């Protein structure tokens, strides 16, 4: 909820949770293997099949879809950049800064970014960009 | 429709000419298994079953105790029509 | 060497040390006969008209000899 | 496996102290600390840090992760202060 | 407030506790079991996300620069095409009153007009011809889309044989170079920066000629009404007492001889744009219409491929020729605006969570055993395969004589050293293995022997006999 | 799929089977759905070895330098390891590997096996030096020695010019001797003439030797401008390498002397 | 004589009957523009060792027994070297090496499944397909470089 | 020329020091308090990690990042001051810390669990 989004042992119950995941995934990319194999004609394929599923997947919307049918600055501010403005490329990307595009998919897709130094299980390096704030 | 015997006489040549019981220089157009190849009567069923690899097509039980030659061998499968 | 003439009898200019070494350098890596016999009068030139002969310009000319050697045996070798 | 830059004496004279160094870089292998190189002269050596004063930061240490590992007795105060940070060359020690 | 710069530690807590409640809902949906409790929590998130949004609005207004620069930008432009349609509005009011005096009615007309506008604070002509442009355009992307569906049974597919960024450029400048007939390029780049809303039509035209092979200029009447669309919407004593601003001393004249190559970099900036809105509106065309022609009814398909052969027929006999009020419908748009900016937010964390189990899938995706091969027919090589290769042997013997035409053999596999050749004899099955026979007719004697003997062989375990432990497979056909 | 594989040729679609295949090769037993063990696989490789000439070997060794060396010199040996334990398949020998932690985090990155593309780029490069400019140099030496000596050789390809000469003293040896014909042993005579004479000497066992720095203790020609000048005279008059087409050796108007002069006597 | 550019070297070849592999000095492999290769050859020895060999003996290979003339010792060294050269490559000094076969089997599936489909030959490449989703065409393939422009700022007319 | 770039920023934190206003004389403060405790600027840790994002990316985003940032004042930074930034190993404590203000009890279980792990690889 909204008092559930603060630190200060608040939401425990999904922020184990997300803490956990940043493990298991350190312990996977790491400690697993068996994940080393050369992709071959099954994992093409239904690899595949798991790309057409998941767009298949449409969100549900909420009920904000639905729609039926001297002036201030501020309020014709918002009725001009509606009207004249209908795809802004500025402000999509400033959404991309909020939701932090392949957030915890990037520390391990980049180039030189691991160190061979925090290469063990021991290793505190995927809390790196945690801030309290 | 038929292959001609030329051709399926030189692909029967090499089949018996690879076998390693045989000799390459002994073989003749008109020659028999047992007698001048000097062949047991187990290969001459070997023999049958590198033709029926050779020509894709299968070759009856009945037909394979009829061939006990080379001259037969080459005739019977010129008369064969659904050799390619 | 028409214009180093010309810039010497006519215009009575003083050649500097660089295009002394030019007219070395252009002598030695040229592998016609001869080349040599003229960055000798070259070096006379400079040796008996005050111009400085530095040691660099020596072993410059040794190493321009020696590498321009190919030069001269491929006119050799087209005779 | 020892290295050819570093790793090398510059003296003639046999200590006689190998088997230690050995043990001492059996001792300090970990994880890790069978792929990089062995010094059998680790005692003996003294590499001055270049690095004195400059930025520290918070949420980083002052150390880094590619550093020659000390000996039982350097310590880095021992290099005085109108030469801490200026030598670029490592040292060997000699006992007369 | 949650999207300004103080909350923002708060604000990825609540990025990931909406990517984990997406992360249950996809999961959920893809394996339908029980998805209404994870679309109740992520209603719940969303009103929460939309009242932070609606004061994030605001706070983003007051604080964030980028919003007040997009905002100071979309002003301009505002008023750009309000003084470009105000002056043609002008010129053809100037026409109108000096073809006929008498235009009193026109005149409280224009009056009328001009206090709605002031009122409304907008240009209400230009907004209406560019919702008109807007309209012509969809209709026009609809009907191609259709066609493109319908005749050749294709969609849109952006491959490497499209028009470039290059040509696109080229052929825009050869467009406005024909029209003014004089141009630089900072002319092209004022215009384009001055339209800035244009919804552009001619590379997707391009690319429905180059699949269809017809003319598209005069063919349909959606060109021909974004065309006539484009044709109707196409002293120094004061001076010393007008301050001057310092800002605009800071930056270069336009008509400045260093500036070339950031107009050229502004003229390829603004045409990727226009190709990358094109691309997006034909994306989309083909992915909400164009699912409907896979399940297209086979009428429609028949008769239009009937068409597309008549028009095969056609281009063919064409080659034979050749040779109280105002503030609730203002907070109605306030809200209409602010659950736009929450499902914009929630459209790209939804992509987010999509890729994210995408890479987490292909992970546990390495694990799983390959496929099985079908059962294929022995390979053999038959005499008719090395009579018909024997010119081919002979080419690749003599070619791997020379040492210039060794590796230009034409048949050359290979195996760790060796390089495979052209068999010159059939390899047969049946053929061969009589001298293991007989060797295992003196083996199987010698077991014999042994077992009425009763001798054991050398340790199959690995003693010091024999480190590398050797053990013959132990048969059950072969068990005494 | 359609989407990944729309228009290639058959070579295109033979070489992507093949890749597949070998892709999914795995050793367990006969009978259980696996097509050879891992005994059988060493058994082929026996024979395999057994089977092969000199030119085998050597073409064997040349693939194991081409291909496998620049992967071994980048992996780690626990790398090896466990490429072992993909060979012999055994459950238990994988699960005894995967307890030990010092296994799982020693495997090599993908960022430093990056580097095995560019040693093989330059092991590949020396091999294409050899095979393919060889011919090409051995040809032009070989019709007209005079027209493209080996100086001009190696300015106009850029190699070197002890490295041209290797080359083609070994193109001519590797074409002796894959032929049963005795080389010509006067060739690296002719093409390393004052290597043979400066180089090559005869060795005993239990001493070791030196090189002379100069042949004679003398003065030297730059404490004096004449014998600077005499010394630019004579390379002036002197060649720069001197191979057997040239004017000094002239004199070997029969081929009974060409081969008598370049032939066990040379150092005479 | 002629026969020192390359147009009389292949019409030469021509008249011999052979036709050049090599047509100009662009097709030509350079070995001066090595670098791990010489570095390899300097300290440790001949990585290739059978590069020179007439008959089988002028091979240069570690011995089969062991110890420090053993494989393990020549492999750890020149795994040193190559360490060393990436080292070089991760401060910048060397350009950033493309995708090996090797490396390409070791990384994430996902990785893999991303470089078939866009055909990255280097890792920056990669990753301009990871961050810009809306560059690759429709059946996942790379666009060239030339076809995207980034935005340009009116604060570089100043 | 980097003292010099170092007085055209700190020519902004005077102006704002000596402005009047209090965001902008408390912000100033801020910057000043920072400088004189030794504390360093999050803008180099932004340059650094800017400018190895710049030399480890394609030449698209190369192009897009030199493009982005041709008109912002960036000081001339040499490979080696990255470097010495990227390989310096991070403190415990303070990530210690930050997991603990971060996440509550869970981050207490997360650190207990960390710990289990160092202990587990001691022996």
């Amino acid at each position: 909820c909204f008092s559930s989004w603060n630190d200060g042992s608040e939401g425990y119950e999904w922020k184990s949770r997300a803490l956990s995941e940043k493990r298991s995934l350190a312990l996977e990319f790491l400690g697993n293997v068996n994940k080393r194999v050369s992709i071959h004609d099954a994992i093409r394929l239904k690899a595949d099949i798991n790309k057409k599923a998941i767009s298949n997947v449409s969100c549900p919307s909420f009920f904000s879809g639905i729609e039926g049918a001297h002036l201030s600055p501020s309020d014709a501010s918002l009725l001009k950049e509606e009207f004249l403005c209908d795809y802004d490329p500025s402000d999509t990307k400033r959404m991309a800064k909020w939701v932090n595009l392949r957030s915890e998919t990037s520390d391990y897709q980049s180039y030189g970014a691991i160190p061979e130094g925090e290469r063990s299980l021991w290793s505190a390096w995927y809390l790196r960009n945690i801030k309290a704030g | 429709y038929l292959l001609n015997k030329d051709d399926v006489l030189t692909r029967v040549l090499e089949v018996v000419k690879n076998f390693e019981k045989v000799d390459a220089s002994k073989v003749t157009p008109q020659s028999h298994f047992v007698n001048d190849l000097g062949l047991n009567s187990l290969d001459v069923v070997e023999v049958v079953f590198a033709i029926e690899q050779e020509f894709i097509l299968d070759i009856p039980d009945h037909d394979a105790e009829k061939i006990q030659s080379i001259t037969d061998a080459v005739e019977y499968i010129s008369q064969n029509p659904m050799a390619k | 060497e028409k214009l180093f003439q010309e810039m010497i009898l006519k215009k009575d200019l003083s050649p500097s040390r660089r295009t002394y070494h030019c007219m070395i350098f252009m002598h030695l890596s040229s592998g016609e006969e001869g080349g040599t016999a003229r960055a000798l009068r070259y070096l006379e030139a400079m040796e008996r008209a005050g111009i400085q002969v530095r040691p660099s310009l020596l072993k410059k000319i040794v190493r321009v000899n020696n590498a321009a050697g190919y030069k001269r045996d491929m006119k050799r070798r087209a005779r | 496996f020892v290295d050819l830059e570093t790793g090398t004496s510059l003296y003639f004279r046999d200590t006689r102290d190998s088997a230690e160094a050995i043990a001492h870089a059996a001792d300090s292998k970990g994880i890790k600390g069978m792929d990089n190189a062995i010094d059998l002269y680790n005692e003996y050596r003294i590499v001055p840090d270049l690095y004195p004063e400059g930025f520290q930061w918070k949420h980083k240490l002052n150390t880094e992760y590619n550093q020659w590992r000390s000996n039982t007795w350097l310590t880095p105060d021992l290099i005085p202060k109108e030469h801490r940070g200026r030598f670029l060359c490592n040292f060997q020690l000699n006992i007369v | 407030s949650l999207f300004d710069p103080e909350n923002v530690h708060r604000l990825e807590n609540a990025m990931t506790h909406v990517k984990q409640v997406f992360a249950d809902y996809v999961h959920k949906k893809r394996e339908g079991v029980s998805t209404e409790a994870e679309r109740r929590m992520l209603a719940n998130l969303t009103a929460e996300l939309n009242l932070e949004t609606q004061k994030h609005l605001a706070n983003m207004f007051k604080y964030a620069e980028m919003r007040l620069r997009q905002v100071k930008l979309e002003e301009r432009h505002h008023q750009l095409a309000e003084i470009e349609r105000l002056r043609r509005m002008a010129q053809q009011r100037g026409g109108v009153k000096g073809r006929k005096g008498g235009s009193r009615k026109m005149s409280r007309m224009e009056r009328l007009k001009r206090v709605i506008n002031r009122a409304v604070g907008l240009d209400i002509a230009v907004a209406e011809t560019v919702l008109t442009e807007m309209q012509a355009q969809e209709e026009f992307l609809q009907f191609c889309e259709v066609f493109a569906r319908l005749t050749l049974g294709s969609g849109f597919k952006h491959t490497g044989k499209d028009e470039n960024l290059s040509a696109y450029i080229e052929s825009l400048r050869k467009l406005y170079s024909m029209d003014a007939a004089t141009l630089s390029t900072l002319d092209v780049v004022q215009y384009y920066s001055s339209k800035e809303g244009a919804h552009p039509v001619d590379w997707a035209k391009r690319w429905y000629e180059r699949a269809l092979l017809l003319p598209l200029q005069s063919t349909p009447e959606y060109q021909k009404l974004l065309q006539i669309q484009q044709r109707d919407e196409s002293v120094a004593r004061i001076k010393t007492q007008k301050v001057v601003n310092l800002v605009e001393k800071m930056f270069m004249d336009p008509k400045d001889k260093r500036l070339e190559s950031l107009h050229e970099k502004r003229l390829r900036y603004l045409a990727h744009m226009q190709m990358e809105r094109q691309i997006r509106c034909v994306r989309e065309n083909a992915k909400l219409f164009d699912g409907v022609e896979n399940m297209p009814e086979a009428a429609q398909c028949r008769e239009l491929y009937e068409k597309i052969m008549e028009k095969k027929t056609a281009q063919c006999n064409m080659t034979s020729p050749p040779e109280r009020s105002i503030a609730e419908e203002l907070r109605a748009l306030h809200q209409q605006r602010k659950e736009k900016m929450t499902m914009r937010i929630l459209g790209i964390i939804e992509n987010d969570v999509k890729t994210e189990m995408e890479w987490l899938q292909n992970m546990e995706e390495a694990e799983r055993p390959p496929l099985l091969p079908i059962p294929e027919n022995m390979s053999y090589v038959s005499a008719a395969d090395v009579q018909a290769w024997r010119e081919l042997r002979e080419d690749d013997e003599r070619k791997a004589a020379n040492p210039f035409e060794r590796r230009r053999r034409t048949f050359q596999p290979e195996l760790l050293g060796q390089a495979w050749s052209v068999p010159n004899k059939p390899l047969l099955f049946w053929g061969t293995g009589v001298s293991a026979v007989q060797q295992a007719l003196r083996h199987v004697a010698e077991d014999a022997e042994r077992k009425r003997q009763g001798l054991l062989l050398a340790p199959p375990y690995p003693c010091a006999e024999n480190p590398w432990g050797w053990r013959l497979a132990k048969d059950i056909l072969d068990d005494n | 799929a359609s989407g990944k594989d729309n228009t290639m040729s058959d070579d295109d679609v033979i070489r992507n089977i093949i890749k597949e295949r070998w892709k999914t090769l795995e050793f367990g037993d006969r009978n259980a759905g696996y097509p050879c063990t891992f005994g059988d696989y060493i058994q082929f490789l026996n024979e395999w070895f057994k089977s092969l000439d000199e030119e085998g070997m050597q073409r064997l060794r040349e693939h194991f330098d081409r291909r496998i060396r620049p992967l071994l010199a980048v992996m780690s040996p626990v790398d090896i390891l466990w490429l072992e334990a993909l060979t012999q398949n055994s459950p238990h020998n994988k699960e005894q590997l995967q307890r030990k932690i010092a296994f799982q985090t020693s495997l090599g990155t993908p960022e430093f096996f990056d580097m095995s593309k560019r040693l093989r780029y330059e092991i590949n490069e020396d091999y294409k030096v050899r095979d393919e400019l060889g011919p090409e140099l051995f040809a032009l030496w070989s019709k007209a020695p005079e027209r493209w000596p080996p100086e001009r050789l190696s300015k106009m390809y850029g190699l070197d010019f002890t490295l041209v000469r290797k080359i083609l003293v070994w193109h001519h040896f590797k074409a002796c001797y894959d032929a049963c014909v005795e080389p010509d042993w006067s060739l690296p005579k002719r093409l390393f003439a004052l290597e043979w004479i400066r180089d090559v000497r005869a060795r005993k066992h239990g001493l070791f030797y030196g090189k002379m720095r100069f042949a004679e203790q003398k003065i030297t020609f730059y404490s004096d401008r004449f014998l600077f000048r005499d010394l630019v005279n004579r390379r002036e008059a002197s060649y720069a390498n001197v191979w057997e087409m040239d004017d000094p050796y002239r004199f070997l108007q029969t081929e009974q002397d060409y081969e008598d002069y370049w032939g066990d006597n040379y150092d005479v | 004589p002629k026969g020192e550019t390359f147009e009389e070297k292949n019409e030469a070849l021509r008249m011999m009957g052979i036709t050049s592999s090599f047509q100009t000095k662009d097709l030509v492999p350079q070995p001066d523009r090595q670098k791990l290769l010489p570095l390899i050859r300097r300290e440790e020895g001949e990585i290739a060792g059978s590069l020179w060999a007439m008959d089988g003996g002028e091979l240069s290979y570690p011995k089969d027994g062991g110890g420090p003339q053993g494989w393990g010792v020549r492999l750890w060294r020149e795994r040193q070297l190559v360490k060393r050269e990436y080292q070089k490559v991760l401060d910048g000094y060397r350009p950033v090496p493309q995708l090996s076969t090797l490396g390409n089997s070791v990384r994430t599936a996902g990785d893999q499944l991303d470089i078939e489909r866009s055909g990255a030959q280097t890792p920056g490449e990669l990753s301009d397909y990871r961050n810009f989703p809306d560059n690759r065409f429709d059946g996942g393939q790379l666009k060239p470089e030339s076809e995207a422009a980034p935005a340009v700022p009116f604060s570089a007319e100043l | 020329e980097r003292l010099a770039w170092l007085r055209d920023v700190w020519a902004q934190i005077d102006a704002d020091y000596r402005s009047g206003d209090s965001a902008r004389q408390e912000t100033a403060a801020q910057e000043i308090s920072a400088a004189l405790r030794g504390e360093p600027n999050d803008y180099m840790r932004w340059v650094y990690e800017t400018k190895r994002e710049l030399r480890f990316a394609g030449p698209v985003g190369r192009r897009a990042i030199q493009e982005e940032l041709q008109a912002a004042e960036l000081p001339e930074v040499l490979d080696e001051e990255v470097n010495r930034y990227h390989d310096l190993k991070l403190n415990m404590m303070e990530i210690e810390r930050e997991v603990k203000a971060k996440y509550g009890v869970a981050g207490q279980q997360h650190w207990a669990e960390l710990q289990a792990a160092k202990d587990e690889e001691y022996i």
